[PDB]
């Protein structure tokens, strides 16, 4: 369970940094 | 503004925007159909709402209305005889007003009727300019023939009275008191509102002393509970739970009863709601319904999971409100395991770490904080009074495994276990209480009460528990020794243990003479049984050294009439026999057995 | 009243990802809304809005996402959530797991349109269960009797004949005919292999009984969202028939373990973390939403009774699916691998089986006065007979008392005459009780400890 | 002895099959009667298109009902070629009402190159500027969407209420 | 326990309550030996202090502000005020009241005192009669409770007068008795009137109309037992009394004993 | 146990499970006859009714013998066989005949490379005929001064046990249907004559 | 006495500072005011449960049974705040009290505590059910600092020998009582019956005491020798000849 969380968190951070890069495009 | 708007929806989770200044765990109304939910995160102007009801068909840009409150109870006249769910929706008004067999999504009936007019009497020596503080009684509503519903100033409110109503009939929406503090006014109707998760305050919290009577011989003698006590029962099918609930409801020295269903099967809940309105008790020589002093919280296993988890917090907050009036309240929770499963589902929906057996890390802290609200108290506010809440909470271990986290935490906290038992119920032994597993820890607290009011009872209880233990110790030995070759002292132990087990511990609650066994009858019977035990023991021990010694056969042959009179003691009837008559008869058996043994000595 | 305004169509697909299509620039998305997709080749597909956020909607397509593109594929949002047409004309019809006919009859004219999610029955309205549902199977009607408004699962395992028992209950069930008319059956089957789906459809036509039956079939290779919809179409039809058309309805739900399989698959597409033993954390609430759509209600003559049928992995009753079902439902009937291996049918073991509401179904004016006594005495003699059979190989039969030899004769005749029944043999509760008395008459009446002397006086002697 | 006892069920099996087969025939008949109700509705609706004064009042409604669904800055209207004089009037009436009701500026333009097929009964389609979003107000779309929704009232009117439906809750 | 804002608000409130109690129990300042035990709280309430000046004075320790002392002092005055409030038409002498007060002030814990139990039993027996309509049971309870309050107004609660204690047992036993048991209600009430030391328990205790109702309601219960009109007429002559005395019961019973010889 | 097996059993109509006890005792094919299943048997029983008639009783009785002996095989671990009745010893020993001389099959030897269904029904028909006659001899001589035992039958009928265990060796490449049936039918007569001689 | 109270209804996160407030007060009193301090920490399982609840919200790495991965270090920052120091008279003694979940000594709370602390006293449900007081079962109990706090000049010369022989006879008495439950009394030799008599007399005389009885060490030692005297001296194989020949003949 602790490894299925943390993988969700790393995916969320990647999606936030992706969207926050589209704000520069 | 009180309105934000739905940004996104995914399952029961709603995310809303323009929610700036909404607060943690506030309730909201979501959508055009006004579904209830609670705020579980804050981030910028956005909030995340955990919606309780079905979010199907909610749309982006729907309104979200913030309520300035966390989850809270309306407390005031009209609670007696009410049926509520775990978030105080009035199930019997929702049926009446909707003309439907279902509960609508986003139904918004208020918990207490704002329609009915209540007959209000002020405190008669309050006047304009009087100084007043939280918990002060400022009037009474004549709610029914049993309950004076005492109108109290809320906790966290105080001041100088600027106005008080004259006597008359008022709505729950009429202002009946107004007061001022620091030049700021407060206007008050008969109904207050209190958060379910906040303990209602008191002047002092007191040691429990007086017994809670059930009218059952076992329970009231062997395993007593105090007013303000905490108890668990094994909640399983064949064990016969209803004797506890009906004894509390009909015969106990409670003033008020609160019953909570936590998440019951549809048809099991229906039997409680069928049976409870039909129960009656006799008051001042007149028969009265149980529902004049009772309120039910009811939840079937398909009610919103947040209601299933709130259920015990609604029920204890309703109990603490009648404690504060100076009453003694009994609370029954139908299974606390069904509540802990709702707590597991909610923490699972939140994706919390699964700790022990999938339950959240706080399971034991929630159960300790719940049972800690039990106790005798000295109430807030001016008229000097005491009240109490007693908790009985059923628990349902899987296959009888007490190592289950909920059951282990519960039996780690409660001070009494009334071990109802299917293996006794299958013998038609009623009530089904296992006298070898069952226990009470209140016996050092009840000592000075029994010492004052009954005096001889504490030795009698002690010898009775010993006889009922020796007959377990002998239960293997008899199979090897073949009964006949046993000592006469121990034959006396076996067959007085049979007398106690068959004629003291059994109590058929359908029979008119044993529905309710008052405590003077209960000590009177046990006094005679133990007196016969001592005399039979003495008759053997006086002669067994070298005489033509006394035997338990000689005693049964010489005293079989007395041994039948002892079995006849349970048939004495407080409805038709006075206390003095029952006392005289039990004294006559004590003279008769002395004359019989003195004719053998 | 009617929705009246025109549907929007979009080519704004932003991404495609397993079973999900994501669209953007959507005008006020509605959660759980139904949408229709047209593929680049003109193929049509369907989906449901799985989530919404701002201008984005994500759709689970019911069919696959294969052959969908970003450029040419288009989607029409219907304006509304999933509703079913419903009527009394659904009896005698066969449907798929999304409510389309599969019987060569026409589509249903609605008497009403209903949201399949329904609403919870008010605890104040629900009234306690009462008279028996006669299933026609002696191991259920005799010793595990089912009350009108009870919900009571059958627990089974891989390879056991639970589909044959389900089909037999469906062919035989009714009201007891003391001293059919207002009865109906709604049969819903989830994740069914084609050989089993053909068995149900064939056996209900061949044995005439279709005029009482509404049948929903979801096959093992149909879309898994139709498996989520199937119980909700079935119970939405049972609620109309019982609480509006005043029928007594029996609902049979076939393999709830195939429903829980699809529920886990939907939860994983939402990217939710697997809960306990692999299933969703809310699976108790989800099953309780199906099971508590049951019972009698005040002011209405109809009722809904349910039989959820389950398959346990490793034959282990402690798995989440049979575990959580036991906390919501009120009994279990237990299908047994040792009886199946000895070639007995139906292989129901009466010892671990229970109906909790049996006392409310049986007795005078509801079955017969002796039913409560005969059920308890048969159980006792079967329990004792199983114990004697076990010791016979320990001590040898020459060590046994004459009392033990009466029980070991009863055991063999109980399993041959009472438990064993034909898949096309139908016994009333009276044939079930009379076969019971033919076995109890093996014993001297003074050994029948559970039966009172009043009952023995009337029923123990053979009549002329 | 079992076979000689099955005889009641053995024949009543045929009776329930025969009664359900007879009902299937009745359901197919009832479906065709509904189908011809929709065929008559479609033919009557074609006369409302031929009556150009009534048809203008429909174009004045169907155009604005499209614009209120899109709420875009720029919108392309598409119509049958011969309806263009009515549609141009309908767009000119719609733009002031749209601006008053929405508080937006707007650019609504008719597609002069790719008309709807003349096989269409009537009405219009509206697109956002880049055609990624459309709304369809053709008169078969209107009729079909209404006719499916009022099907419970159609069943009640044409064949009478069900005698068994005691409660509507 | 309490927060400071609670604790000082409960002190301000409880100072106000002792004043409202004192103004209720003694509108004249006759009970001066009591008042001198309370003047250190009453000296605040005797002036306007808007609640808020007492709150700051309590925080400043100028007021008495031990809640446990204020609670004990309030309970004693409350349990005194209950007694005089329970004694409805009658009233006590001033030195009796100041003696009941001293007898209470010396007690260890009033919540466990026999005084408190007897007051609860008097209130239990009284509040039923604020509501109960005319019946044999309810008329007998109005009679007995009036005698009980009257004897309490002569002898106090604090000491075991056997007449008061007997009249509690009789009154409470009648209250608990089923309303249909008129034969046991009449037998219990005739039992009390016959077991009284005096010829007339109710003499100037109970208004003459209620006494006439007792004489009447006994005659109305006895007359249907008499099978001869000669005995009914001899009974009917006793209706000439308004006052209820043993002589009436003795005469009614004599005519019933003539009926038991006649039949 | 695992997810792939668990998912498969929801779908497939037939499942054959391995037994590690059979595989590690070098018994082949090592298929477990108590956890395995087939759901086609009602569909096939009309083919067996059309073409064989006798086989459905034989299949049924063989599964009973194999299950009844599996309960006896638990109890003899506690009590060491001594208490067991002769009908039940008969059931142990015939269960073993079925396990070693019918269910066991060498996969490489020409006579058993492929066992046709007329050979399959022939072998089992004789073993179940033996079970009936051997059990009937024991039961018919209960309550009697002479009582038959498995040891008496084994002493009297050793050639019939040798022929029954040898029935597997018939080679369908070397011998035709008529010979293989006639050889098995002669053994059925040898069995009947031996039991009639007891 | 100084008391810090956090009750079952008080905030949970106060519990993780409560023992650090108390131990800071003990460190001032001991190491600046030179007092001898006894520190009592009541139910450390409530501290560990509050720590788990706090850490679960930050999603830090879990250890066994869901407790924080650093729980050993955290408990060690509390328990190592005890002892004597150079040049200062004062001292801190700690007696933390634990509740073992389901009586399991392998649970992380009693486990990681036993890894840090200088022993444990073990209170036994099976002795409590038999109505003995105090219910201290000596076998799972330990003191590490005992080995140098006892013997000649410290207490008495026998103390280190008597203690070890009482442990040996009590362990063997438990093994014989466990054998008896399988084979019954008729199988036991007289040497087994000696250990099974020692067992009964030890729990009644040495363990059982009652709530206000205050025995000297010397009473405890001589009550020790009396139970050991039951055995013929050549069985006392933890004790050297020079101790036996001085103390056994009394």
């Amino acid at each position: 369970f602790y490894r299925l969380k943390k993988i969700q968190e790393k995916k969320k951070i990647i999606k936030e940094k992706s969207e926050k890069d589209l704000e520069r495009r | 503004s009180t309105f934000g708007y739905v940004h996104g929806v995914s399952g029961p989770v709603v995310t809303a925007c323009d929610m700036a200044g909404a607060a943690m765990y506030e309730l909201v109304r979501v959508g055009h159909s006004e579904l209830v939910g609670e705020i579980i995160r804050l981030e910028g102007d956005m909030a995340t709402i955990q919606v309780y009801e079905e979010t199907s068909g909610v749309s982006v840009g729907d309104p979200v209305l913030r309520t300035g409150k966390p989850l809270s109870v309306e407390l005031g006249p009209g609670i007696m005889g009410a049926i509520f769910d775990g978030i105080q929706r009035p199930l019997s008004d929702i049926s009446s007003q909707t003309q439907s067999i279902y509960i609508p999504r986003g139904v918004n009936v208020s918990a207490l009727s704002r329609d009915i007019k209540w007959e209000f009497i002020p405190s008669k020596n309050l006047r304009v300019g009087s100084h007043i503080t939280g918990g002060d009684i400022y009037g009474i509503v004549n709610e029914n023939s049993l309950i004076k519903h005492k109108i109290m100033l809320p906790p966290r409110s105080r001041g100088s009275v600027t106005y008080i109503a004259p006597p008359g009939n008022y709505d729950a929406s009429d202002v009946v008191l107004e007061l001022e503090f620091e030049g700021v006014k407060e206007k008050l109707s008969m109904v207050q509102v209190w958060p379910v998760r906040q303990v209602r305050p008191v002047t002092e919290k007191l040691p429990a002393n007086h017994p809670l009577l059930t009218g059952q011989r076992v329970l009231d003698a062997l395993f007593p509970c105090v007013q303000g006590g905490t108890t668990a029962i094994p909640g399983a099918f064949g064990c016969g739970k209803t004797v506890i609930s009906q004894s509390l409801s009909k015969y106990s020295n409670s003033d008020v009863i609160i019953y909570v269903g936590c998440g019951e099967r549809g048809n099991e809940m229906s039997e409680v709601l069928r049976d409870f309105p039909e129960l009656t008790m006799e008051v001042d020589g007149k028969v009265e319904s149980i529902m004049k002093r009772t309120a039910l919280v009811a939840n079937t296993s398909n009610m919103p999971v947040a209601a299933r988890e709130a259920s015990i917090y609604t029920g204890i907050t309703l109990s603490e409100y009648f404690r504060d009036m100076g009453y003694h309240v009994s609370m029954m929770a139908d299974s606390t395991s069904r509540w802990a499963e709702a707590l597991r589902e909610i923490s699972g929906r939140l994706a919390e770490m699964p700790a022990d057996s999938g339950y959240p890390a706080y399971l034991g802290a929630r159960l300790a904080s719940f049972y800690e609200r039990a106790g005798r108290v000295k109430c807030l506010g001016n008229p000097e009074r005491e009240g109490s809440v007693s908790i009985v909470g059923a628990v349902s271990p899987p296959g009888g495994d007490f190592s289950d986290p909920v059951t282990s935490a519960t039996l780690g906290i409660v001070q009494v276990f009334w071990g109802l038992d299917k293996k006794l119920a299958q013998r038609k032994h009623f009530p089904s209480v296992n006298w070898l597993i069952s226990y009470s820890k209140y016996m050092r607290a009840l000592d000075e009460y029994y010492d004052k009011h009954f005096t001889e009872f504490v030795p009698l209880r002690t010898k009775a528990k010993e006889i009922l233990q020796e007959e377990e110790d002998l239960a293997e030995i008899v199979q090897l020794v073949g009964k006949a070759s046993l000592a006469e002292t121990d034959k006396i132990t076996l067959e007085v243990a049979k007398l106690i087990k068959d004629d003291f511990l059994q109590q058929n609650g359908y029979t008119p003479y044993d529905r309710f066994c008052p405590f003077y009858k209960t000590v009177g019977m046990l006094s005679n049984m133990i007196s016969f035990y001592d005399m039979a023991r003495r008759a053997v021990e006086t002669t067994a050294q070298s005489d033509n010694k006394i035997t338990w056969s000689i005693i049964r042959e010489h005293m079989g009439e007395i041994l039948y009179k002892l079995s006849s003691m349970k048939f004495k009837d407080p409805v038709k026999d006075g206390e003095a008559k029952i006392k005289a008869d039990y004294a006559q058996l004590l003279e008769d057995m002395q004359n019989a043994f003195r004719s053998l000595e | 009243n009617y929705l009246s305004q025109p549907r929007l169509t979009y080519k704004t697909v932003s991404g495609v990802n397993g079973p999900l299509v994501i669209l953007d620039h959507v005008k006020f998305p509605r959660y759980a809304e139904i949408v229709h997709l047209t593929l680049p080749d003109g193929t049509k597909r369907s989906g449901q809005v799985l989530e919404v956020s701002g201008s984005k909607a994500v759709v689970q397509v019911f069919e696959g996402t294969s052959g969908i593109d970003a450029k040419k594929t288009s989607c029409e949002f219907t304006g509304d959530i999933l509703r079913t047409p419903v009527s009394e004309d659904m009896l005698g019809r066969v449907f798929n797991g999304s409510g389309k006919p599969i019987d060569r009859g026409p589509v249903v004219l609605a008497e009403d349109f209903l949201d399949i999610m329904g609403q919870p029955i008010n605890p104040q309205c629900r009234i306690y269960p009462e008279e028996m549902i006669q299933t026609g199977i002696s191991a259920i009607d005799g010793m595990n009797s089912i009350a009108r408004g009870q919900k009571i699962p059958i627990f089974s395992a891989a390879g056991l004949p639970h589909n044959e028992i389900a089909a037999q209950i469906c062919r035989q069930a009714g009201l007891v005919k003391k001293s059919e008319e207002n009865f109906a059956i709604v049969f819903a089957a989830m994740g069914v292999n084609m050989e089993t789906a053909r068995f149900f459809k064939s056996d209900f036509e061949e044995n005439g009984s279709m005029d009482n039956v509404c049948l929903f079939l979801n096959l093992a290779n149909d879309p898994t969202i139709e498996r989520i919809i199937t119980p909700r179409l079935a119970l939405t039809t049972a609620e109309f028939l019982a609480y509006q058309c005043e029928k007594h309805v029996l609902v049979i739900l076939t393999d709830m373990s195939s429903y829980a399989e699809a529920l886990r698959e939907v939860s994983a597409a939402r990217e939710e973390v697997p809960g306990r033993r692999g299933f969703p954390g809310y699976m108790y609430t989800d099953l309780a939403t199906i099971y508590e759509r049951a019972g009698r209600v005040e002011g209405r003559n109809g009722s809904i009774t349910q039989i959820p049928i389950l398959t346990m992995p490793n034959d282990d009753i402690t798995h989440p699916i049979p575990d959580l079902t036991g906390y919501i439902t009120e009994g279990q009937i237990y299908v047994d691998r040792q009886l199946h291996n000895r070639q007995i049918y139906p292989p129901i073991n009466v010892l671990p089986s229970l109906s909790r509401l049996m006392k409310s179904a049986i007795g005078e004016g509801m079955t017969r006065k002796d039913h409560a006594d005969v059920s308890n005495q048969l159980y006792a003699c079967y329990a004792i007979g199983k114990d004697v059979q076990a010791m016979k190989a320990v001590v040898g039969e020459e060590a046994l008392t004459s009392d033990d030899l009466l029980y070991l004769e009863f055991l063999q005749k109980f399993e041959k005459n009472f438990i064993t029944q034909g898949p096309y043999e139908n016994r009333t509760v009276y044939e079930t009780l009379d076969i019971g008395w033919q076995l109890l008459r093996i014993f001297p009446k003074e050994m029948l400890k559970r039966i009172p002397q009043s009952t023995l006086s009337e029923f123990y002697p053979r009549d002329s | 002895e079992k076979k000689e006892k099955q005889i009641e069920q053995q024949k009543k099996i045929q009776m329930s099959n025969l009664m359900n087969q007879a009902r299937l025939k009745v359901l197919r008949a009832r479906d065709d009667l509904i189908t011809d109700l929709l065929n008559e509705a479609k033919q009557r609706l074609s006369k409302v298109v031929k009556d150009t004064t009534r048809y203008q009042v429909l174009l004045d409604g169907l155009v604005l009902q499209g614009l209120y669904q899109l709420l875009e800055p720029r919108m392309i209207v598409r119509c049958r070629k011969q309806d263009f004089p009515l549609v141009k009037a309908a767009v000119q009436k719609a733009i002031p009402m749209y601006k008053i009701a929405t508080k937006k500026d707007v650019d609504v333009q008719i597609d002069l190159e790719a008309y709807l097929p003349e096989d269409i009964a009537g009405g219009v389609e509206i697109y956002n500027g880049d055609r990624k979003i459309k709304v369809s107000n053709t008169l078969e779309s209107r009729l079909d969407l209404i006719a499916q929704q009022m099907m419970p009232e159609v069943r009640g009117a044409l064949f009478g209420a069900n005698a068994n439906r005691k409660f509507l809750d | 326990g309490l927060t400071s804002e609670q604790y000082h608000s409960q002190v301000v409130g409880k100072i106000g309550y002792i004043a409202r109690c004192m103004q209720t129990i003694d509108p004249e300042n006759n009970l001066k030996k009591i008042r001198e035990d309370y003047q250190d709280v009453l000296i605040w309430a005797e002036k306007n202090y808007r609640f808020e000046e007492i709150l700051e004075a309590s925080k400043s320790g100028k007021c008495p502000n031990d809640l446990d002392a204020l609670s004990r002092r309030s309970l004693i005055l409350q349990e005194l005020l209950r007694l005089v409030s329970s004694i409805s038409p009658f009233k006590m002498k001033l030195d009796l009241i100041e003696s009941q007060y001293e007898k209470m002030k010396q007690h260890v814990n009033l919540w466990k005192s026999d005084y408190h139990v007897k007051l609860n039993q008097l209130n239990q027996l009284t509040d039923y009669l604020k509501n109960a309509a005319p019946t044999p049971k309810n008329n007998f309870l109005r009679a007995m409770t009036s005698v009980l309050q009257m004897q309490i107004a002569q002898y106090g609660i604090t000491e075991d007068n056997e007449g008061i204690n007997q009249l509690f047992k009789l009154g409470l036993h009648l209250l608990a008795m089923a309303n249909e048991k008129i034969d046991e209600q009449y037998h219990l009430f005739k039992g009390y009137v016959k077991d009284q030391p005096e010829e007339s328990p109710f003499e100037g205790i109970l208004p003459a109309e209620d006494q006439k109702i007792l004489v009447k309601t006994m005659i109305d219960y006895a007359m249907p037992k008499l099978s001869s009109k000669v005995l009914q007429d001899k009974l009917s002559a006793l209706s000439s009394s308004d006052v209820l005395t043993k002589t009436l019961l003795d005469s009614i019973d004599r005519i019933v004993k003539e009926n038991e010889k006649l039949n």
